[PDB]
């Protein structure tokens, strides 16, 4: 499971 | 009317750890339009890559990937503050329309993806069928990923406390926080849900004090 | 592709009693087709009415109509034994072509319906939910009509049993089954399934010298 | 009364 | 209440041809029961076999068998006239009734079957999987022996009618007729549905005197 | 086996912002067992009630309360922090018990709900039905619910950002920060989705100063 | 797919 | 005014 660059998160 | 347009498949980005997450669920009637708020996994991060998605399973690997675009120019800040709005938008000729928006900076980038992309009817038939036998080992890979996000979070900010507290945290204390600490990384970087949760479990042990530090100082 | 052209109702004809009877069912993807035998529901009826209906009700006066035609030049059979094939239709576009085809005398008639036509999606939405709260009734009125026309056909077949044994059924028999045959057909023109079942059990109970010289 | 029911083939 | 019991898989019976047609659909909340008349395949036929089935496959054979019984001493008449009716019946515990009951003779024969019988949860999630995955093939089974029982019936009372018509019926179309029956009856005995479609149309193309002829007896 | 113990509704726990949220879902076989990790809403908060659901409602108020219970002792420590693990578990006989575990403190409470609590048949149905029908304005319930928290916990951060910078943030800055903090603040309290996301937005914009100080 | 000696047909 | 609410661990 490989991670992307700039990965999308949650917004807290 | 006879008959009406629906989507085939959850439509959706990925999401921090590799994760499918929806905004078109299956089965919707176009046109159609859905935002939600999302942000960057790393403090300082100053681009996020909007990878566009289709399909049933939780695993985006596992999915079609429809296309994907990059936005930038997110000012420094910390992981989860910037409030990035991506909105899908699917007309009545089934283009579907995906844009992310950055509601400090003001910046936008979008890309439209046609109707005809995606998985074929077979294929459709073909994904619905996957994802209902494999919906455990799906349903074990989201929830590894949540608890691993969970980690990554009282990780970092446990950091961060220890830092703002300095030598108001008495010395067995940052020992034993310290240890629990990389205890509780070195697991996030394994597979195994159970041992992660021991670890936050370890960590939260540990932190009473570090914890009644940080009530002193924002009270 | 990213969307599909899928019905988000029943298609169907009204048949015998009064009921819809599915021949596209709900969430299909067009372009689609199907075909089925139906037949007459009457000795030597000349023609038939289809009655082309959207929806998930079983009575059809319940649907939404989409219109109808009639097929004639049907030659003269006992109920059921002709053989008239409807047929839908629906094209890339959403157009529904409903036909009708007599297999014997090779007659044939159809009707184009607009993609437009029937129920919007809100009307779509009460007519699921509407079928769901009546879903009982539903199935009391399609068991009714079930029994019903299995009541009309021991009916007819027990009248033309009579008329082949002749002088052979003995004058008592004859009174009591024609006796029994018309009790059951005040019954049928009711509405209650038990007392339909009742009088076909009594006709049975009559009819017992009639099937051993039916049995020759 | 003239019957145009459809019913079903035997 | 929290839970209710439910009825995991369809429970019905074996029917001409090989079917298994449902009396209790998949999840229905118990106590429940349901009667339908039934009757006899053959003529003169003096007993009917109730075969009790579990599951969502066409082909009774793909079913799982709960039992069996034999209502016995149905009194001589046509194909189809007995009335035979069947009732499923399973009580607040879990355990199915049947019964089958002869509504001239007043002949009834039953059997209890335990709660404990037919599929585990495994099997009732596999059969449920299987279902789906051949639900074109089960779909083309059902159909064809409709088509066959339909063909039966025309073929059979086509032959009482000839019987009927006797020397009313002129001597060329008795031969037409006769073509007809034998290349249906031919026809009936394959697996082919479009076979047995185009021999009963021959046979309604070739029957229009014969029909005449029953019209003027009956009317 | 000829039949299952299943639920036929959806069993779950109030939770921030007046929502239900799911442990046990829809047609589960029971007896089933599962557990989720939860926390405090607020920072330093010393005890959660837990307030168990039944229902396929989002609005927790819309759902059927089968009781509720308080688990205190926990210790200080900034919101969603505290690690409350709630466990439902319906055995054999249909009995559901309810605990919540904190596994720092590891205080425990519990309770037990009777096989027969909870909505009756014919309630299940309207339940069902009611659930359907509401589904949009339930989204949209939920929908603010999600917003909200997201405000909240920027709030929040933002004020112990604003602490931690102290001297460093310019006079003009605290001031700016201030009013946007308390303008989302009295937003969070309505129930405009929209108005939320204005004053996220304009307290996101005069907080940079602020991000490049919480910097380092 | 092999018949059953007394098999259940449709009443009529 | 006491918070008894649930919210989602971090």
């Amino acid at each position: 499971p490989r991670p992307p660059q700039w990965a999308v998160g949650h917004f807290m | 009317v006879l008959l009406l347009d629906v989507t085939p498949l959850s439509l959706g980005i990925e999401t921090m750890g590799g994760v499918m997450t929806t905004l078109i669920a299956k089965n919707t009637t176009i046109p159609t339009k859905h935002s939600q708020v999302f942000s960057t996994a790393e403090d300082n991060q100053s681009a996020v890559t909007i990878h566009v998605l289709q399909g049933e399973r939780k695993r985006a690997a596992d999915n079609k990937s429809l296309g994907q675009f990059n936005l930038d120019g997110i000012n420094p800040a910390p992981r989860g503050m910037p409030q990035i709005e991506v909105t899908f938008d699917i007309d009545a000729d089934g283009i579907l329309h995906v844009s992310a928006k950055d509601k400090n900076s003001g910046k936008e980038q979008k890309i439209t993806i046609k109707a005809s992309s995606g998985l074929n009817e077979d294929e459709i038939q073909k994904m619905v069928r996957d994802a209902e036998a494999n919906a455990e080992a799906d349903r074990k890979f989201e929830e590894l990923v949540q608890t691993r996000n969970q980690g990554d979070h009282l990780l970092h900010s446990t950091r961060k406390q220890v830092e703002e507290a300095g030598d108001k945290l008495p010395a067995d204390d940052k020992t034993a926080i310290e240890s629990a600490l990389t205890a509780l990384e070195t697991a996030l970087k394994g597979e195994d849900k159970a041992a992660i949760e021991a670890k936050m479990q370890e960590l939260a042990q540990v932190s009473q004090k570090l914890m009644e530090i940080a009530q002193q100082q924002h009270a």
